[PDB]
């Protein structure tokens, strides 16, 4: 009929927490173009034993 | 093709040292890194050490770090493994292996293995075997088939060879692999099934040979 078309707005502001805990298959499968392009200061500084 | 030949293995008392070598041919040895990998019945395959083509970088397994030293002589096309402070658990068959060729950023392992050399770390002294008859009787007869054999007990080191009637009897012969006893001496058995109607008339003699002690024993097996 003519119910309220807006928020409560005193509705639940927290987690469900029974919401979906899995990984959505239809997520973003591409690389984020504006991701971290710098070198990682905390990375492997040693020498790979399996290197050529 | 590619060929690797190990040498230098043998019997060594615990705490002593031993130097293994690996001769390579069929390829440019100086262009490839090498592995030493050992194999034992208790632990299976177990990587030991790796060396770069020029010897600049070497890596070792944790169980051998500080005791083994891997090196190479590219002028002689020879790979070396100096083993110091040997413990009982180092008894194994040691293989040298060649790293395969790949891309610059790939990880690497081995593609061609050597023939292998046996290393036995034990404080047992060289001792010839005791040959005891496994005498057939009514308790080892089922129908027309009977079983007899020879027990080769308390010898060191491996191996020993067993034949029957100087090789004339091979059908139905089962020589079991040797087992290591609590005393550090090996022991094994060899059995053969024969027609029961032949007992008492056909002569069966087992010929045990042990080259490390130059032992040759021909033991006659008589029924009970």
């Amino acid at each position: 009929p003519n119910a309220n078309p807006n928020a409560n707005p005193n509705a639940n502001p927290n987690a469900n927490p029974n919401a979906n805990p899995n990984a959505n298959p239809n997520a973003n499968p591409n690389a984020n173009p504006n991701a971290n392009p710098n070198a990682n200061p905390n990375a492997n500084p040693n020498a790979n034993p399996n290197a050529n | 093709q590619v060929q690797l030949v190990e040498s230098g293995g043998g019997v060594v008392q615990p705490g002593r040292s031993l130097r293994l070598s690996c001769a390579a041919s069929g390829f440019t040895f100086s262009n490839f890194g090498m592995h030493w990998i050992r194999q034992s019945p208790g632990k299976g395959l177990e990587w030991v050490a790796i060396i770069w083509y020029d010897g600049s970088n070497t890596y070792y397994a944790d169980s051998v770090k500080g005791r083994f030293t891997i090196s190479r002589d590219n002028s002689k096309n020879t790979l070396y493994l100096q083993m110091n402070s040997l413990r009982a658990e180092d008894t194994a068959v040691y293989y040298c292996a060649k790293v395969w060729f790949g891309e610059s950023e790939d990880n690497y392992s081995v593609d061609v293995w050597g023939q292998g050399t046996t290393v036995t770390v034990s404080s047992a002294s060289t001792k010839g075997p005791s040959v005891f008859p496994l005498a057939p009787s009514s308790k080892s007869t089922s129908g027309g088939t009977a079983a007899l054999g020879c027990l080769v007990k308390d010898y060191f080191p491996e191996p020993v060879t067993v034949s029957w009637n100087s090789g004339a009897l091979t059908s139905g012969v089962h020589t079991f692999p040797a087992v290591l006893q609590s005393s550090g001496l090996y022991s094994l058995s060899s059995v053969v099934t024969v027609p029961s109607s032949s007992l008492g008339t056909q002569t069966y003699i087992c010929n045990v040979n042990h080259k490390p002690s130059n032992t040759k024993v021909d033991k006659k097996v008589e029924p009970k």
